[PDB]
């Protein structure tokens, strides 16, 4: 039960840049043979995790010169310096040494752009979903950086907290940017009591919130 | 060579026995020091050790769950079975089976079966259009209350690509839900039709949303 802590949790890192992840065990990971066991495996998206360092320093088959692994005992550190499209994904610093074997949080090595605000879409719920039963209120933020966002829906002024359900894309292969879409779910007898339906964004962009609002009047 | 494939039940109800089968090829568990072991990848969170087994039968299991772990090797024909007993909605994961070459740690990863733990029966997808409220325009499609995951969305049927931003699904209850939003230029919509396809391999169930602009509608 060793806790391999990484970091960061993101790395927003240009490319040809020069990248390091941070390992740091609770404990020693030395095996009583004498060898630590210190892994780095790199998972990409959609697929299986793959090996790049074994043993704190030792490269696998097909891992470039690019890549080097180093720390003793407690701290730990993987050095990618001219950081190319194939040495994106997610990270993660592996125990051999102790049994339970445990693996670290994971890292996301991504490519840092500009600055760019969200664009708020707010869909009041569909004329075929209100025929059914339910009231589904969409809120898509598309197109921003850095990843880190924060949504709060405003129904008459009033926020709610509780019936929110959130989904956030990965990045942009073209763009490098990030999208979230937001769902306020609700019953059609607690929608048609309201009146103004807000989905207020908050980013770094901007001082204050970029708010986006219907009224079930019209619709 | 090196291979490892990992055949599963897939999707199972609640309170069932697990039992799945690492098949290999390309190096034997007959060879010295070689072992087979069990990893558990919750989906879109980090890596968790199961259980591995030895050359020599030694078998080690994670402390944690221990009790419910059962691995037991087949040196003549390639394969390894972990079996979990009375399984939950917490054990909805993807398990990789990796191969341990000597040293302590795991070298070759499988493709790895991914498995959902459920009460839920079959249900086709309800795809919802979400046309804006009463330059450029966002759309929207809704795909709701589905079941097992996965559902494959497309727009004109592949024609449209770009501005496109498919989100991953939500458990919404017992079921799953998610959303694609769709940017075009003002010109384009409403005066050409887009249309959403949705696609439940499951439920065998292809559905075509055209979205048309949101009209008035009082009780």
């Amino acid at each position: 039960d060793v806790l391999m802590t990484q970091t960061p949790l993101s790395l927003p890192v240009s490319l040809g840049d020069q990248a390091s992840i941070s390992c740091r065990s609770s404990q020693s990971i030395v095996h009583s043979n004498g060898n630590t066991y210190l892994e780095w495996y790199l998972q990409k998206p959609g697929q299986s995790p793959k090996l790049l360092i074994y043993k704190v320093s030792n490269r696998f088959s097909g891992v470039p010169d690019r890549f080097s692994g180093s720390g003793s005992g407690t701290d730990f550190t993987l050095k990618i310096s001219r950081v190319e499209a194939e040495d994106l994904g997610v990270y993660y610093c592996f125990q051999g040494s102790h049994v339970p074997w445990t693996f670290g949080g994971g890292t996301k090595l991504e490519i840092k752009r500009a600055d760019a605000a969200p664009t708020v879409s707010i869909f009041p719920p569909s004329s075929e979903q209100l025929t059914s039963g339910g009231a589904s209120v969409v809120c898509f933020l598309n197109n921003f950086y850095p990843k880190d966002i924060n949504v709060k829906w405003k129904i008459d002024g009033s926020e709610r907290q509780n019936g929110v359900l959130n989904s956030w894309t990965d990045q942009d292969s073209k763009d490098s940017t990030y999208s979230m879409s937001s769902t306020l779910t609700l019953t059609k007898d607690e929608y048609e009591r309201h009146n103004s339906y807000t989905c207020e964004a908050t980013h770094k962009t901007s001082t204050s919130p970029i708010v986006k609002s219907f009224n079930r009047n019209e619709c | 060579q090196v291979t490892l494939k990992e055949s599963g039940p897939g999707i199972l109800q609640p309170s069932q026995t697990l039992s799945l089968t690492c098949s290999f090829s390309g190096f034997s568990l007959s060879t010295y020091g070689i072992g087979v072991g069990w990893i558990r990848q919750p989906s879109g969170k980090g890596l968790e050790w199961l259980a591995h087994i030895w050359w020599n039968d030694n078998k080690y299991y994670n402390i944690a769950l221990r009790s419910r772990l059962t691995i037991s090797k087949d040196t003549s024909n390639n394969q390894v079975f972990l079996k979990i007993a009375s399984v939950d909605t917490a054990d909805t994961a993807t398990y990789y089976c990796a191969r341990i070459p000597d040293d302590h740690y795991f070298d070759y990863w499988g493709q790895g079966t991914t498995l959902t733990v459920s009460s839920a029966k079959t249900t086709a997808p309800s795809v919802y259009p979400l046309a804006p409220v009463c330059s450029s325009v966002t759309l929207g499609c809704l795909v709701k209350g589905y079941f097992p995951e996965p559902v494959t969305l497309t727009w004109n049927s592949g024609s449209l690509s770009s501005g496109v931003h498919t989100f991953p699904a939500v458990l919404q209850s017992d079921l799953y839900t998610l959303s694609s939003s769709v940017t075009v230029t003002s010109s384009t919509w409403p005066s050409q039709s887009i249309t959403c396809n949705v696609a439940h391999p499951a439920s065998s169930t292809k559905v075509d949303k055209k979205i048309e602009p949101r009209g008035p509608t009082i009780k």
